[PDB]
């Protein structure tokens, strides 16, 4: 249930659906919220597996 | 070697795509966002309700996995008749873990549950190359 | 007077379903066993039947009738109250609720058959909708965002207070952007309180309607009923 529930966390960023994301920002600006975003759900991944 | 691998995903595609009627700031189709095309938004009064820009309704499809927007909520999935009672005040649905399972439709107010389209591992037998290239 | 007893006024956060689950929110909410004024105080009992006092509007408020008879006919929101700028008037009128944002100094404040009329002047935005209407309560909150005053309400059909639970659904969003300070309430009885920022557990029941709550900040079981999110420890 953490696991899932961190996929709604934003971790920073303008929103935390990739869709918005892809769907408000020109792509120089989307890589970086994505990656934002990335960086999030990976560190939640890590977690969830340790 | 002879044994089980994982080596990927199964995901099931959708086929299309649902769009969900005024074509005349509040009541009137547009015309934050860096990019220059905003009529692909629905902008709530921009503050990303209302005032959305131009789209052309579809036709609603049921029991295929299916890309939808409805009033801005956008998704991949499976939209079947619910048995929840959503109260008039109500436009979405979520669960336990606070993801969307339940719209309703902007047109004719019909309450559909959105199952996602299934996925799931894939997984390899192999006899072993020295034996057999034959594989399930 | 003071009446503080009360734990009324949960109201629905969003236009969202839940079924069966409970629901920890941050949003502005009336606090349990808050100080809600009990209106001695109306002007028909006040001196010569007038001045039914002004009240703040802090963050947004919550409001009740009790007269079956539908005596009370109104409210204006705005901040100074007396025309120099709009104020978002809401009378309830038999077959209809209409609203206007117009600026005037008088209305009903100065037996029977009492005027209602005022002078009405640049209002920009106007609705109409379904009236509110043996005893009943109707519950009313008032509530305001950045460019929008929402109207929560629910009619329940009493002579006691300590009902059961029942959480209001919202009634109108208008999309006013009114700087509200002040409001007063036109009668021709009242509990008034003041919403604050509370963290509330809302339980939502199969077919989704509010049944019960818990006010995190209440008490040192209410905290722990929040931090576990249950009704039950
Ligand atoms: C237009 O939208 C309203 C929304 O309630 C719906 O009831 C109506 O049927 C729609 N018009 C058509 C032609 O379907
Ligand atoms: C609202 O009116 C009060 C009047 O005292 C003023 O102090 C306040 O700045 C106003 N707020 C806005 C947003 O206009
Ligand atoms: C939902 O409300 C209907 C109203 O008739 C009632 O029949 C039904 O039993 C309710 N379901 C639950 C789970 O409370």
């Amino acid at each position: 249930n953490t696991l899932v529930k961190q996929l709604s966390s934003k971790f920073g960023a303008i929103s935390s659906v990739l869709n918005d994301i892809l769907s408000r920002l020109d792509p120089p600006e989307a890589e970086v919220q994505i990656d934002r975003l990335i960086t999030g759900r990976l560190q939640s991944l890590q977690t969830y597996v340790t | 070697e002879k044994g089980i691998y994982q080596t990927s995903n199964f995901r099931v595609q959708p086929t299309e795509s649902i769009v969900r009627n005024v074509t005349n700031i509040s009541n009137c189709v547009a015309d934050g966002v860096s990019p220059t095309k905003l009529n692909d938004l629905c902008f709530t009064n921009f503050e990303l309700a209302t005032v959305c820009g131009p789209k052309k309704s579809t036709n609603l499809v049921k029991n295929k996995c299916v890309n939808f927007n409805f009033n801005g909520l956008t998704g991949t999935g499976v939209l079947t008749k619910s048995n929840k009672k959503f109260l008039p005040f109500q436009q979405f649905g979520r669960d336990i873990v606070d993801t969307t399972d339940a719209v309703r439709d902007p047109q004719t107010l019909e309450i559909l549950d959105i199952t996602p389209c299934s996925f799931g591992g894939v997984s390899v037998i192999t006899p072993g190359t020295n034996t057999s290239n034959q594989v399930a | 007077q003071s009446y503080t007893n009360f734990t009324r006024g949960v109201y629905y956060p969003d236009k969202v379903f839940r079924s069966s689950v409970l629901h920890l929110t941050q949003d502005l909410f009336l606090p349990f066993f808050s100080n809600v004024t009990w209106f001695a105080i109306s002007g028909t009992n006040g001196t010569k039947r007038f001045d039914n006092p002004v009240l703040p509007f802090n963050d947004g408020v919550y409001f009740a009738s009790t007269e079956k008879s539908n005596i009370i006919r109104g409210w204006i929101f705005g901040t100074t109250l007396d025309s120099k700028t709009q104020s978002l008037l809401i009378v309830n009128n038999a077959t209809n609720v209409f609203i206007k944002v117009c600026e005037f100094q008088f209305c009903n404040d100065p037996e029977s058959e009492s005027g209602v009329y005022s002078s009405a002047n640049n209002c920009t935005f106007e609705y109409v909708s379904q009236p509110f209407l043996f005893k009943n309560l109707r519950e009313f909150v008032f509530k305001n965002i950045d460019g929008y005053f929402k109207i929560y309400s629910k009619h329940t059909p009493g002579r006691d207070f300590p009902q059961g639970f029942s959480a209001l659904e919202p009634l109108v969003d208008l999309p006013i952007g009114i700087n509200i300070t002040r409001f007063q309430t036109l009668l021709a009885d009242y509990y008034v309180g003041y919403l604050q920022p509370r963290t509330f557990l809302l339980k939502y029941n199969e077919n989704g309607t509010i049944t019960d709550a818990v006010d995190c900040a209440l008490d040192p079981l209410s905290e722990t009923k929040c931090t576990l999110k249950s009704f039950t420890v």
